[PDB]
DNA sequence: TTTTTTTTTTTTTTTTTTTTTTTTTT
DNA sequence: AAAAAAAAAAAAAAAAAAAAAAAAAA
């Protein structure tokens, strides 16, 4: 699941993706995307809680795509 | 006498005989009347009593008991139901008359016989699963329907006459599957020729139809199986071909010497007596609710309607309950609020008609929900049909011609357009099609009918349906310094059948990806999936729809069925003089400076779209609220599709008609 | 009761489908093969159970073989009646029934040959248990069926071997049928070798509760 | 039987003692039949009910055995007031004015009892032969014998009447008297189909004076006994119903060959002779085509003048001449031009509506079909066919693909069909 | 590139007739 | 010895119409 903090964070990590893009390439599909490998990497380390190093983890991997 | 503590204990040594016992069929008769008469629900409301109310009303011929409500209370009889179907069916459908017969004495005269349908039961069984220890035993089987025999009348009381003796045998009840072998005489004493009594006999109506296995259900690559099922009185042309439905029956055997002929062993044949019909084409609700038909309504419940009816906006409640996780993109929604409702059709002295629905049209810029928003329709829709690009053909949404394999005559069968008469039907990427394929809507979207000559077949269908149509333009994305016509592929004919246009544009902003972002994350958090409890599920469900529907989902679907059912809005006293201005209007502001085609078809949308606000609000008459709301909806649907050039200056010159 | 059934496996020596001869009818083999062809699961009549027509006595427990096989003397001596019985289909017991194609394997088939097939049936608790498209070892015994459609069915449904395709000529006559019995009249009798198998194996949950059930 | 002579005694009484005013219309009507050698009668049911009630009780409850009676009342009064005989068995032929009942409402609750119902015309089968007096003789001891038979549903006895063998007994073919007997398929109003339901057909059977009175296509109104046959489908006790036709009402004044003669009393051509001496009877006619669309004046002249058409003519070398318009409409969306098709269609007594893209070849001039059981090639007419004399209108004329839309060429101005197909080779008018 | 062109692929049996020659059955 | 009933005996197939693919080009 999700924690308040990791909310916070996810909303500003897309505010700071799209504004870098200019939207041409960064939609909604980006944020979930983002959640979902947010979610996996949690699934990695056997945690039922998401912790905003997973979320900039996430990040990073879809910055390095891009 | 027993009691209910006695019914538990069984004799005989086999569960038939024990319920065909003259003293226990007199108690499970007592029981199953009480049961009819004094079952109340939460509320304290008695169910059963106006079922019955209503079925004299409709002069229907059949009743419907949840399974859930026999099992809940009196549960051995619940089990008795489950295990031998046959001989509780007879006894319940003549309690249930008898119950009938409280509230309309002397209905006898309209139905001799009430029927009893079984709803919800708790066991579903797919066709690959069908064993020997299911037999005479009720089962619950999901298919699709192939083909169909049609109607026939069938013998119901089957009489003999024997001639030497000239004996008159007793009625004789038909199975329906295997024919009545009579031989022996009660007079005669030895075989004799035996007539069928010719005249003087009671007839049913008789059906039969294949369910093969859905696709969805049968493993990816493996080849489906089928099973037959009879259909009897009142059960009869409910299904079609082509439909997905699911039958709850009695799984039974016979034999056949051409089975045990060529396999060589003493194989059996099995088929299915159809006891209840449930339509599941195009239902993705069917996890929850429960019924034989989810868009049917009940007294208190159009009370609740006609309530609900005359709050003051409720068409702005209607709108914001349309799409409810959607943020933002409220023309669309009103779009799709205006088409799902609909207009009301015409015809002018019985030699001109007048089409009355809505089509709309969507075209936007990638990842802005419009596929999404398609499914939703395609969910809250009675009637929906689904398709996209270049999986559909030109006979695909038409009729096509088929050699039928029993008759060896040609003969039409359906397609999309026909499946959703009265309905609806979406075609998603509707710019990524063949022109051919495309260009066979052309009749249906106006005309709302379907001609074909083939193969020695002249004949005319009809399509009463309504289309909403999603597409990307050119390149992807929309360029807001260009016309329409630059932006899309498709030409004038086919863009004037359309009554709402929606251009959806992503642009750069800060404060709106912000709020969108906050709003898609709280939507992700609240969809994870991590007194008696199944009903703590149901309260636990509902505050999550408090939030963002002003409505129920489910109490909408019926708002939406019962409006479209009933009401029939007029246009007595109108502003003919605004509606002109508007259209002349119109029309120059085209030539002059646009690329949008405005013809005479665009003047009768803007009464489509006042006769459908309303019918938002269950009202006879068309007010001036509802045209002037028409009319701003065209008009911004119109001005919106300009460059950015002339439409500060075209908003201006349009903004004195939208005072309001 | 429950029928019971007896399961073998784990034979010495396996065959092929080309060394299936006539001389091992009624002995326990092993085959292998790649299944090509599934029928659905059909009830079979395993303890028939019929009432006279005149004294309503009840017989149970009437053995078939290859046909529907009715009773012929009835309980009580008293009553005098050769047939008209009738079938009470709830007392008696019914079986599960299948039957699967299979053919020889890709290395077995010779560098120029037609495959050879079988039928093999499937009872009981087996069914299901073979999917086309994969590599099944079978095993068995070796029976021959007989054709019961000149074997005087009751219905005239058989109508005395209706046809849609014309038979082969060839062994029109090669093919030895055997004459003299009763039952058959002027008739012959033909045969066919087909297999019974008894046990079938095959050569070719996000819940933490029940999880951790499992492993060791 | 002693029932039966006091029910052919009332309707004797019935046909010989109904008056209203100063004429036996019921008397008049069978004298004036029976000069121009027409051998029938109709019977309005309201005057039936009128009469006595209690005859028109006993014709509701048991038709097929009632009518037979009035038949032969009928025919016992023919021979009192007209010879003081080959006559044979008259017709009944009934009116209603009930409650027409559609073809989807009919089941198992509507068996031997009179129906009203309309549907559409589709097919028309050839007649055949009914016999009715049958002259019989046995094989062995070899004497006359007669049988008499009524159309309301017989065997030869399986008997011997003065060893001879089970039911010896043979037709003499000479000296024996047959009617005719048609097959017609019916099929429901278009507009009347439930939703989502592609429309169902049905069999009717006529006969005598009934026969060769509709065309495919027309839309006609039924009177008649809804009734089973058992025949042959593994339903067991099943039968198949059917329609045995009793009144038929035609919109076209067209019988089945379409005599070229007058239909009309001289109270009608007075005022159509009226009509045509109007001075402005040309605005007239014009502002009556599709009043409900503005404008477009010259357009529906050309359909008045397409919907009267012009001459034809023969030459003594064998040419024949096209008396026939065509008309095209290229234009612009939302123009009415498919709201003035379908209204030409209604307007038209003979008229057929198709779409270019719904189309083919063979099914605009003619197909060809195998029988079932036969096994035999023979041909069918298609929309060309079916809307001869009359109008086609094809909607969507430049969706048509090429191949299909060549097949007219010769149809348009040679005014034939040529067909050359698996041993059938043939030449088939169409004037449309 | 979206237009036209092209092969091609099941579509088939459900019905028939009165003799003539066989088995049961009073 | 003389009746009433009950199946065998089918065979056959080309010739045409409609619909969806997998190769050609202004
Ligand atoms: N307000 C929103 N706007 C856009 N997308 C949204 C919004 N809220 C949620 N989404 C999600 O964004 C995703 C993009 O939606 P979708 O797949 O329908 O886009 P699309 O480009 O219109 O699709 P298609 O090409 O299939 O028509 C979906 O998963 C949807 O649920
Ligand atoms: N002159 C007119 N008078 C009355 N109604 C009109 C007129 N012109 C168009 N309409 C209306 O416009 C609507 C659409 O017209 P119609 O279906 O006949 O179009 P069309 O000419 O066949 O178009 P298309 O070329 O797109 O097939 C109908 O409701 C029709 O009544
Ligand atoms: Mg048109
Ligand atoms: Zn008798
Ligand atoms: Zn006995
Ligand atoms: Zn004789």
């Amino acid at each position: 699941i999700l924690t308040k903090e990791a909310r916070s964070y996810l909303v500003e990590k897309y505010k700071e993706l799209r504004k870098d893009d200019a939207s041409y390439r960064i939609t909604v599909r980006q944020l979930e995307s983002m959640i979902r490998l947010s979610e996996a990497i949690a699934r990695a380390n056997c945690v039922d809680e998401i912790t905003p190093s997973f979320i900039a983890e996430a990040y990073d991997l879809l910055r390095q795509s891009i | 006498e027993l009691t209910l503590e006695s019914l538990s204990n069984v004799k005989a040594n086999s569960y038939s005989e024990w319920i065909t016992q003259p003293n226990v069929s007199r108690t499970i008769a007592r029981e199953l009347k009480s049961f009819l008469l004094e079952y109340t629900d939460e509320t304290g409301r008695s169910v059963y009593g106006a079922r019955i109310r209503t079925l004299g009303e409709m002069n229907s011929e059949s009743l419907e008991v949840n399974y859930r409500h026999l099992a809940e209370s009196k549960a051995i009889l619940a089990l008795f139901l489950a295990k031998c179907p046959e001989e509780m069916l007879k006894i319940f459908d003549l309690v249930a008359m008898e119950a009938t017969e409280l509230h309309y004495p002397d209905y006898a005269r309209i139905h001799s016989e009430i029927h009893v349908r079984i709803s919800d039961f708790p066991t579903i069984y797919s066709l690959r699963e069908l064993r020997e220890s299911n037999l005479s035993s009720l089962v619950r089987v999901t298919g699709v329907v192939t083909r169909r025999t049609g109607v026939f009348p069938q013998l119901k009381y089957v009489k003999f006459n024997c001639l030497k003796c000239g004996s008159i045998l007793g009625p004789f009840f038909q199975d329906s599957n295997e024919e009545i072998r009579i031989s022996f005489c009660t007079n005669c004493k030895s075989k004799g020729p035996f007539r069928v009594n010719g005249e003087k006999t009671v007839y049913r109506n008789y059906q039969r139809v294949t369910l093969q296995e859905a696709p969805g259900t049968v493993p990816p690559g493996r080849l489906p199986r089928h099973r037959e099922v009879i259909l009897l009185a009142d059960l009869v042309d409910v299904s079609k071909p082509g439909e997905e439905v699911e039958v709850t029956g009695i799984y039974k055997n016979n034999y056949d010497g051409n089975l045990n002929a060529k396999n060589g062993f003493p194989v059996f044949a099995t088929i299915i007596e159809a006891n209840s019909i449930k339509r599941r084409e195009g239902n993705t609700a069917n996890e929850g609710e429960e019924g034989l038909d989810v868009f049917s309504w009940t007294e208190e419940e159009e009370r609740e309607f006609r309530k609900i009816s005359r709050d003051r906006g409720i068409i702005d409640k209607i709108i914001s309950s349309m799409a409810p996780s959607i943020y933002g993109h409220r023309d669309i929604k009103t779009a799709v609020a205006c088409s799902l409702f609909g207009g009301v059709p015409k015809n002018v002295n019985g030699k001109h008609s007048i089409r009355g629905d809505i089509n709309v049209l969507l075209l936007g810029d990638p990842g802005t929900a419009k596929s999404q928003i398609l499914k939703y329709v395609e969910k809250t829709a009675h009637r929906a049909v689904f398709a996209t690009g270049q999986g559909a053909s030109a006979v695909g949404l038409t009729a096509s011609v088929r050699k039928d394999p029993i008759t060896k005559e040609w003969t039409l069968e359906g397609g999309a357009l026909v499946l959703a008469d009265k309905g609806v039907c979406l075609i998603d990427e509707f710019d990524k099609m063949n022109d051919q394929d495309r260009t066979s809507i052309h009749e249906a979207m106006e005309q709302q009918s379907i001609s074909i000559s083939k193969a020695g077949i002249v004949t005319t269908l009809q399509a009463r349906c309504s289309i909403i149509a999603a597409a990307n333009p050119n390149g992807g994305r929309y360029n807001s310094t260009l016309p329409l016509a630059q932006n899309v592929s498709l030409t004038e004919p086919i863009l004037s059948r359309f009554d709402i246009l929606c251009v959806v544009r992503d642009l750069v902003d800060e404060e709106a990806d912000e709020r969108l972002a906050t709003f898609v994350v709280d939507s992700h958090v609240r969809s994870h999936p991590e007194l008696n409890a199944r009903q703590r599920r149901l309260q636990r469900q509902r505050k999550k729809e408090e939030e963002i529907s002003p409505i129920p989902q489910e109490l909408l679907m019926k708002y939406i069925h019962y409006a479209r059912t009933k009401i029939y809005p007029k246009l007595h006293q109108m502003d003919m003089d605004k509606v002109s201005r508007v259209y002349a209007d119109l029309r120059r502001e085209s030539i002059s400076t646009g690329s949008f085609p405005i013809t005479v078809r665009h003047l009768e949308s803007i009464l489509r779209i006042a006769e459908s606000f309303a019918k938002m609000r269950l009202s006879e008459f068309v007010s001036s609220y509802d045209l002037d709301r028409a009319i701003k909806v065209v008009v911004d649907s119109f001005v919106d599709a300009q460059k950015v050039s002339v439409r500060r200056q075209l908003r201006r010159s349009f903004a004195i008609y939208t005072l309001g | 009761e429950r029928v019971f059934q007896i399961s073998f496996f784990n034979l010495p020596t396996v065959h092929r489908i080309r060394d299936i001869r006539s001389e091992k009818i009624g002995s326990l083999l092993s085959i292998s093969g790649t299944v090509t062809r599934t029928s659905e699961v059909r009830p079979e009549l395993y303890k028939a159970s019929f009432t006279c027509d005149m004294c309503r006595a009840i017989v149970d427990n009437v053995e078939q073989s290859f046909k529907y096989t009715e009773p012929t003397f009835c309980p009580n001596p008293s009553c005098e009646n050769r047939a008209f019985w009738t079938l009470n289909v709830t007392r008696s017991r019914f079986l599960d029934w299948q039957k699967v194609r299979i053919q020889e394997n890709a290395n077995e088939i010779p560098t120029g040959s037609m495959p050879r097939t079988l039928d093999v049936i499937l009872r009981g608790d087996s069914v299901e248990r073979a999917k086309p498209g994969d590599r099944c070892k079978f095993t068995g015994v070796e029976i021959v069926v007989p054709d019961v459609t000149q074997l005087g069915l009751p219905g005239v449904k058989p109508s005395s071997t209706l046809d849609t395709r014309g038979i082969s000529k060839t062994t029109e006559g090669l093919n030895s049928g055997v004459t003299g019995l009763r039952s058959l009249g002027v008739r012959d009798l033909t045969y066919k070798i087909s297999f019974l198998a008894c046990h079938v194996i095959s050569i070719g949950e996000r819940d933490q509760e029940v999880f951790l059930n499992s492993l060791s | 039987d002693d029932d039966n002579t006091e029910i052919i005694k009332s309707f004797k009484n019935f046909i010989l003692e109904f008056r209203l005013d100063s004429q036996f219309i019921y008397r008049d009507q069978l004298r004036n039949n029976i000069l121009v050698k027409n051998y029938s009668l109709t019977v309005n049911m309201e005057h039936l009910i009128g009469y006595n009630e209690d005859i028109y009780k006993k014709l509701s409850d048991e038709p097929s055995d009632i009518i037979p009676l009035f038949e032969t009342a009928i025919t016992q009064v023919a021979k009192r007031i007209s010879i003081l005989n080959s006559l044979p068995t008259f017709q009944l032929i009934l009116n209603s004015n009930a409650n027409q009942i559609p073809l989807r409402d009919l089941d198992s609750e509507h068996v031997s009892k009179i129906v009203r119902l309309s549907g559409i015309i589709i097919s028309t089968s050839v007649l055949s032969s009914r016999a009715t007096y049958l002259s019989i003789m046995c094989r062995n001891c070899r004497h006359t014998t007669s049988i008499t038979i009524n159309n309301f549903n017989v065997s030869l006895p399986r008997s011997c009447l003065s060893n001879c063998g089970p039911d010896p007994y043979i037709i003499i073919h000479e000296s024996s008297k047959f009617i005719d007997q048609q097959f017609l398929k019916l099929q429901e109003i278009p507009e009347l189909v439930p939703v989502g339901e592609m429309p169902r057909n049905l069999t009717m059977t006529c006969d005598r004076y009934l026969t060769n009175k509709v065309i495919p296509g027309t839309r006609v109104t039924i009177v008649g006994i809804y009734s089973i046959y058992n025949s042959k489908g593994s339903g067991v006790a099943i039968r198949t119903p059917y329609i045995k036709i009793l009144g038929i009402q035609s919109d076209v004044e067209t019988s089945s060959i379409w005599n070229s003669v007058t239909m009309f009393t001289e109270e009608e051509e007075e005022e159509f002779l009226q009509l045509s001496r109007n001075p402005k009877l040309y605005e007239i006619l014009t502002n009556s085509i599709a009043p409900s669309i503005f404008g477009n004046e010259d357009i529906k002249k050309a359909i008045v003048c397409l919907l009267m058409g012009g001459s034809k003519k023969i030459l003594p070398d064998g040419m024949r001449l096209r008396g026939d318009i065509n008309v095209l409409l290229l234009g612009d969306p939302g123009t009415a031009k498919s709201q003035l098709l379908k209204f030409v269609e209604k307007v038209s007594p003979i008229a057929v509506y198709t779409s270019g893209k719904g189309s083919s070849a063979a099914g605009l001039t003619a197909s060809v079909q195998r029988d079932p059981m036969t096994r035999e090639f023979y041909l069918e007419g298609g929309a060309m066919v079916l809307a001869d004399g009359g109008v086609v209108c094809i909607d969507e004329f430049d969706k048509m693909r090429d191949e299909d839309r060549v097949a007219i060429h010769e149809a348009m101005e040679q005014q034939t069909i040529s067909i050359a197909k698996a041993g059938i080779t043939t030449v088939l008018n169409s004037r449309t």
